């Protein structure tokens, strides 16, 4: 009860609601900041980066 | 003729130099959207410098 390795709804929303083209605040993958999402096509990223 | 008159040796001097006092204005204008990937002067300008 109330202590352990099996967590229930303690994690936040984690929504798929990317707001493109506007200035927002973000924390994705660990990095906090204030900026912009903007869609583009590029392919030097890998499936682990 | 019009008051936008450099000279030819002034052109050779003033084409190898990226950040003169007109490149700064035309790069600071380019901070609304990034529009290629990013710039460094926009990261400076949004941080007070
Ligand atoms: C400003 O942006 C436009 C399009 O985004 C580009 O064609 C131009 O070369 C840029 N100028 C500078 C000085 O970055």
């Amino acid at each position: 009860i109330n202590s352990g390795t099996t967590c229930s709804n303690d994690l936040l929303y984690s929504n798929t609601e990317v707001s493109t083209g506007v200035c927002v605040n973000y924390d994705l993958y660990g990095i906090t900041g204030q900026g912009i999402f903007k869609e583009v096509s590029a392919a030097y990223y890998n499936n682990w980066q | 003729c019009g008051s936008s008159s450099r000279s030819l040796l002034e052109d050779l001097l003033f084409n190898k130099v990226k950040l003169s006092d007109v490149g700064f204005v035309e790069a600071y204008n380019n901070c609304t959207g990034g529009s290629e990937i990013r710039d460094l002067l926009c990261v400076q300008s949004f941080n007070g410098i």
